């Protein structure tokens, strides 16, 4: 009945402003009773509310930031829009755009999805993709094993899909690690029938948009040759 | 501003379990005028947004389980889920909106319990693509298992390796209530190529022997 989806740079140096859009359906901020807010929320933190706007063209502003802080609602009444000047490294958060549950109270009744924002110096590196080939070492009872490896980017996130959205059931896609190199790593591993490895193409779809980085692995089988073993 | 304190931090519970969470305001949301009680409680399951579940401390929002109820007033609220179900696993937060600037309560982390299950064991030594490239990653995966917990074991040439390993895990399945994880041990393509038993353990409190997976390098 709602949607929201936030936009945002992915990643900006400090000093810089951030510019957020949230675009939206099923309601419009042209209509009585509408609002939208955002909300932040740092890696493994809580919720911190920045900012929001009515349809009537009122804004409050989280006095913490206020002074950095801008809000506006498009005039087609279907984006807001969040401005964050000279930001530094502690609005490095997921931010959320949510409307309001109320014609005059401040509770969220539909969010978006979140975009992560990043407030770092350090360049934008694509990863590199490696396939994790199934084995008799990736087979337990009668389910193989197969992934890609993730590797060397930044900043997050990537995104993984299997068969294009096709595969879903048993996939393992893991939180990226920071590694001391500045620079992310993550597999994506998904468990399948082993009698399937001959005849289904497996093929992961990886995705790093801050660097345009968009590959599509074929993951295929290799076996192992046991010398001089019955 | 008003401070929203949350207790307890986290719980883990079986299915079925009774859960109760308490927020505390520093000041009270009973408007005097009304009698409402300006909060609302929120769910964060991994990975995604907070939901709405409960506003004026006690209206349920449409599609929320009748599971969930919202009760108390004036600065003591609670949330109480009556029958936990696996699909339960989240951050529950509370927020006042009594007064601005609008706050939010630090969290309940609600965590799942069930039986103790071995974990499936995979390796993957590193690819010839990698390899090309010049690094060295082998990666170990373990699937399904619980408690969290598990301790996996890297041996090269059979003495155990510790260093350049790197391990994740993925939230808790809100299904079956399992856990995976990968542990990587990356080294250099020089380093790799100079040793040839690879092996992966882990050990867990389901079992005293490890479930393995190895390989040699080269032999395939
Ligand atoms: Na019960």
């Amino acid at each position: 009945q709602v949607t929201l989806k936030e936009s945002g740079p992915g990643i900006l140096q400090p000093s810089q402003t951030l510019s957020l859009t949230c675009s939206f359906s099923g309601f419009s901020l042209s209509t009585y009773g509408m609002g939208v807010g955002w909300i932040r929320q740092p890696s493994g933190k809580g919720l911190e509310w920045l900012a929001h706007i009515w349809w009537d063209d009122v804004k409050r502003y989280n006095p913490a930031l206020k002074s950095r802080l801008t809000i506006s609602k498009d005039t087609s009444g279907s984006q807001v829009f969040l401005k964050i000047a000279s930001v530094d490294t502690s609005d490095t958060a997921t931010y959320y755009c949510a409307r309001m549950g109320s014609d005059y109270d401040v509770w969220f009744d539909y969010w978006g999805q979140g975009t992560l924002v990043t407030v770092s110096a350090a360049s934008t590196k694509g990863p590199s993709v490696f396939p994790l080939a199934p084995s008799s070492k990736s087979t337990s009872g009668g389910t193989a094993a197969l992934g890609c490896l993730v590797k060397d980017y930044f900043p997050e996130p990537v995104t993984v899909s299997w068969n294009s959205g096709a595969l879903t059931s048993g996939v393992h896609t893991f939180p990226a690690v920071l590694q001391s190199s500045g620079l992310y790593s993550l597999s994506s591993v998904v468990t399948v029938p082993s009698s399937s490895l001959g005849t289904q193409t497996y093929i992961c779809n990886v995705n790093h948009k801050p660097s345009n980085t968009k590959v599509d692995k074929k993951v295929e089988p290799k076996s192992c040759h046991h010398h001089h073993h019955h | 501003d008003i401070v929203m304190s949350q207790s307890p931090s986290s719980l883990a519970v079986s299915v079925g379990e009774k859960v109760t969470m308490s927020c505390k305001s520093s000041q009270s949301l009973l408007y005097n005028n009304n009698q409402k009680n300006y909060l609302a409680w929120y769910q964060q399951k991994p990975g995604q947004s907070p939901k709405l579940l409960i506003y004026w401390a006690s209206t349920r929002e449409s599609g929320v389980p009748d599971r969930f109820t919202g009760s108390g007033s004036g600065t003591d609220f609670t949330l109480t889920i009556s029958s936990v179900k696996a699909e339960d696993l989240a951050v529950y937060y509370c927020q006042q909106y009594y007064s601005y600037p609008f706050t939010f309560g630090s969290g309940t982390k609600l965590e799942i319990k069930r039986a103790d299950a071995a974990p499936t064991v995979s390796i993957f030594p590193p690819s010839s693509e990698q390899l090309t490239s010049g690094g060295a990653s082998v990666v170990c995966f373990l699937n399904n298992f619980y408690p969290r917990d598990i301790n996996v074991k890297w041996k090269i040439d059979g003495s155990e390796r510790q260093n350049g390993v790197l391990n994740s895990w993925t939230d808790q399945d809100s299904k079956d209530s399992t856990y995976s994880m990968s542990s990587t041990l990356t080294l250099t393509k020089d380093e790799y190529e100079r040793h040839n038993s690879y092996t992966c353990e882990a050990t867990h409190k389901t079992s005293t022997s490890p479930i393995v997976k190895s390989f040699n390098r080269n032999e395939c």
